[PDB]
RNA sequence: CAGGCCUUGACAUGCUAGGGAACCCGGGUGAAAGCCUGGGGUGCCCCGCGAGGGGAGCCCUAGCACAGGUGCUGCAUGGCCGUCGUCAGCUCGUGCCGUGAGGUGUUGGGUUAAGUCCCGCAACGAGCGCAACCCCCGCCGUUAGUUGCCAGCGGUUCGGCCGGGCACUCUAACGGGACUGCCCGCGAAAGCGGGAGGAAGGAGGGGACGACGUCUGGUCAGCAUGGCCCUUACGGCCUGGGCGACACACGUGCUACAAUGCCCACUACAAAGCGAUGCCACCCGGCAACGGGGAGCUAAUCGCAAAAAGGUGGGCCCAGUUCGGAUUGGGGUCUGCAACCCGACCCCAUGAAGCCGGAAUCGCUAGUAAUCGCGGAUCAGCCAUGCCGCGGUGAAUACG
């Protein structure tokens, strides 16, 4: 869920970007 | 713990800012500091003249500094040397090299800050507080003034227990926006402690 | 606002990070708005006196 | 999962001190107030008294201690 | 093609001192496309009422920057006559480009 | 808090006094602060050919008047705040009643969100409160076209991109509009019930606004301030530690326990805000944090930017799992003099408790609750899941 660093939603919640939430 | 400042409440309508100028985000804090130093130097000098207010305006490297005083004869000095020295201190503080003006206050008893300063003085001279208040309210009311109120804070009469003395008459509608109520505040530094003095004066409506 | 702590203003903080803002008026450390250079209390007081140009009470 | 960066940090107070020893010898102990300093191979075999905030603790350093800060070997709090 | 940006804390002062520029440029100049409002930049400051605790008090203030446009076509040299310096407003700041 | 130091001091004003004085650069020691030491340079005012003498500021030593204290007292206080309570109240002037404290008014009937209004009345009025004047959101208009639009035509690299135009959207100033004004019924009246027209009715929705006073309420640690107390330390500088301790107990929250769900891919709709030692388009390297390069933007014109839930397609098939991401090992990026104590972020591995929670207990009546994202203040960075704002989707129920 929103607490998983390795998930899209995890990134969105944590407000960061990365391998699991690209910047395109 | 209630009753917001009436001036601050009315700043949009029937009240206007003491400092009116525009500045950027990299500018504002500095010019504000300057204004503050100006008012701080002016109030600790011109007190004996009874300044009820200090207006400050700016465009570019120029500052209005319109000083409202009950007794302009004090700020003028002899032949105008006082205002010279004051402009000198002004230019020495801020290098902006700016102007100065003096506006007389007709009927100083119709301007709250002066009334409060009066009552404060009387209190510092060990007057009878209750009568000082009632008197002040009377003097304010007798000249124009559709309403008036004066409030003195605790340790009245040097008493061990703080108290609050009231004395208001006329109309003082603090909740009405169009009221146009002058407000003023003066301290009193005594041997036993400090007294707050508030002054409300209601003149006209729309 | 202890008087020695007003040593805050330093051309030589010895480090950029040791530099911290204070209230230019009362000397408050915490709650200092960068825009006004003031703290929050002074901010409200002066705002109420009308000494901050353009600053008005907000309602919506 | 720690990190620092390239250009590893060591305070130059003792950095020159330890190699100053190494030049002419071992000698005895040291007194260091900098616990923020990383451990480097040239320190191995020496003994460093590290300030825990109260006293100086005689930390002997070995080969497997390299890369940790001195302060890790000088615990600041007293518990039970 | 003279770009003008008028900024200030008083909508009255801006709006009134713009039409002065417009009327001054009407007689001596072109049709004067006239003030375009532009959006306002509102900066809010929320502050606790009390000096101690009481986190639920607040009463925030706002500081708003109004803007204006002008932008007179046909930069006539006859226009800068009534233009250049004649003005009432104090707390207005003016920007000008070509 | 431990340790190494400083004292007319980190800050203000003044006095006596020997001597040097404006000031610049070094060395020793040190964790830094500090202590010590050496070398450049002798402009001003007056007198004197000169040597030189005296002298103002300033700076260093010694002494004096003082600074300083986040040391105590919020029952010595100002100011400001919380609170009953946005509750419908609290009083005054004159008259009248009572020996008097006091009462009448302000009680009563009707009505209202309201001491709101009406009727009556030994009362007649009035003030602080209520309401209104202020702001935002709702419909329309005028003024204005660097935002908008094949509304309209011409061109189109078919992107409002070019020409072009203020009609629309929007932007932000002024103004209109709603007053039980109109109809029916009830009523003595104020008003109540319903209907028409209208974007909106009976206070249209939400803010700002909080009376006489109460709690010897909170704060001398934001500021101010009486009194008391310390003045080689209860003042001051620095290095390091601590405010981050952990057998435990409570409050407020976050993420969950899944299929009305989780994951991956593609695709669509917003508002309010911030941006020059700043936001950082786009290109390259990197799985990524991020690094290098670099356009634009004093910003309705560039950027943060991706909105998410939503829609389409596919995977999972009821299992502690493709639910849930704590804990821990390892490898890194960035800020910063410096991430051990004690930062956030990325990647690999790890994969805990948790199957909707005992007694008890909380919020909310409509665009509300629930749910989904977005921005900002402080700030180098950040322990923000906090606060203050913004919009998307959008319920249930109220007999009483
Ligand atoms: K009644
Ligand atoms: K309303
Ligand atoms: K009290
Ligand atoms: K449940
Ligand atoms: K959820
Ligand atoms: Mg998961
Ligand atoms: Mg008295
Ligand atoms: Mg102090
Ligand atoms: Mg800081
Ligand atoms: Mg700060
Ligand atoms: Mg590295
Ligand atoms: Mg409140
Ligand atoms: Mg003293
Ligand atoms: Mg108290
Ligand atoms: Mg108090
Ligand atoms: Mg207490
Ligand atoms: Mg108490
Ligand atoms: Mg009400
Ligand atoms: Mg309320
Ligand atoms: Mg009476
Ligand atoms: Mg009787
Ligand atoms: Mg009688
Ligand atoms: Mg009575
Ligand atoms: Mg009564
Ligand atoms: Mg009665
Ligand atoms: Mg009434
Ligand atoms: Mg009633
Ligand atoms: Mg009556
Ligand atoms: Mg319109
Ligand atoms: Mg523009
Ligand atoms: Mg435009
Ligand atoms: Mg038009
Ligand atoms: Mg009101
Ligand atoms: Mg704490
Ligand atoms: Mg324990
Ligand atoms: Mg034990
Ligand atoms: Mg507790
Ligand atoms: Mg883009
Ligand atoms: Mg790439
Ligand atoms: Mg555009
Ligand atoms: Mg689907
Ligand atoms: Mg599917
Ligand atoms: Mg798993
Ligand atoms: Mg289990
Ligand atoms: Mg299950
Ligand atoms: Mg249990
Ligand atoms: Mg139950
Ligand atoms: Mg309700
Ligand atoms: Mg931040
Ligand atoms: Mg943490
Ligand atoms: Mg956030
Ligand atoms: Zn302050």
């Amino acid at each position: 869920g929103k607490g998983d660093r390795r998930t899209r939603r995890g990134k969105i919640w944590r407000g960061t970007y990365g391998k699991y939430r690209p910047r395109k | 713990g209630n009753k917001i400042h009436p001036i601050g409440f009315r700043l949009g309508i029937t009240r206007d800012w003491e400092s009116r100028w525009y500045a950027g985000k990299k500018q504002y804090r500095h010019l504000l500091l300057e204004d503050q130093r100006i008012r701080g130097l002016l109030e600790k000098e011109l007190y004996s003249a009874g300044l009820a207010r200090v207006d400050i305006e700016r465009a570019a490297d120029n500052v209005a500094v319109t000083v409202h005083v009950a007794k302009p004869g004090v700020v003028i000095g002899r032949g105008g040397e006082r205002i010279r020295v004051l402009r000198e201190e002004l230019a020495k503080l801020t290098g902006k090299n700016v102007a100065l003006n003096v506006q007389e206050v007709q009927n100083p008893n119709l301007s709250a800050p002066l009334v409060a300063q009066r009552v404060a003085e009387q209190i510092e001279r060990r007057f009878a507080v209750r009568r000082a208040i009632k008197q002040a309210v009377q003097r304010v009311m007798e000249s124009g003034a559709k309403g008036a109120k004066v409030i003195v804070s605790g340790r009245i009469g040097g008493a061990e227990q703080a108290r609050t003395e009231w004395a208001a008459q006329g109309r003082v509608p603090l909740h009405t926006l169009r009221a146009n109520i002058d407000y003023g505040f003066a301290l009193a530094r005594t041997t036993y402690g400090v007294l707050g003095v508030k002054a409300y004066i209601f003149l006209g409506e729309v | 606002a202890r008087k020695a702590l007003i040593e805050k203003a330093k051309r030589t903080p010895k480090f950029k990070v040791r530099a911290y803002t204070r209230c230019v008026r009362c000397g408050r450390a915490r709650s200092v708005y960068r825009f006004f250079g003031l703290c929050r209390i002074c901010l409200r007081e002066l705002a109420h006196k009308g000494q901050l140009p353009g600053v008005r009470k907000a309602s919506w | 999962p720690r990190s620092l960066k390239k250009g590893v940090f060591v305070d130059d107070h003792l950095l020159e001190k330890v190699l100053e020893l190494n030049a002419k010898g071992e000698k005895r102990l040291i007194k260091t107030w900098s616990r923020r300093s990383t451990i480097v191979p040239e320190m191995v075999g020496h003994t460093i008294a590290v300030y825990n905030g109260k006293q100086h603790v005689p930390v002997y350093i070995t080969e497997n201690m390299v890369g940790h800060k001195l302060g890790e070997f000088a615990p600041t709090r007293t518990y039970r | 093609k003279i770009r003008i940006k008028l900024r200030g804390f008083d909508h009255k002062t801006l709006d009134a001192s713009a039409q002065k520029i417009v009327e001054a440029a009407r007689r001596s100049g072109a049709q004067v496309s006239g003030p375009i409002p532009l959006p306002t930049r509102v900066r809010r400051f929320t502050v606790i009422r009390g000096p101690f605790k009481h986190k639920d008090s607040r009463e925030h203030f706002e500081l708003r920057t109004h803007n204006r446009l002008v932008d007179i076509i046909n930069p006539n040299r006859k226009t800068i006559e009534q233009l250049m310096t004649l003005d009432l407003p104090t707390g207005v700041e003016i920007e000008i480009k070509t």
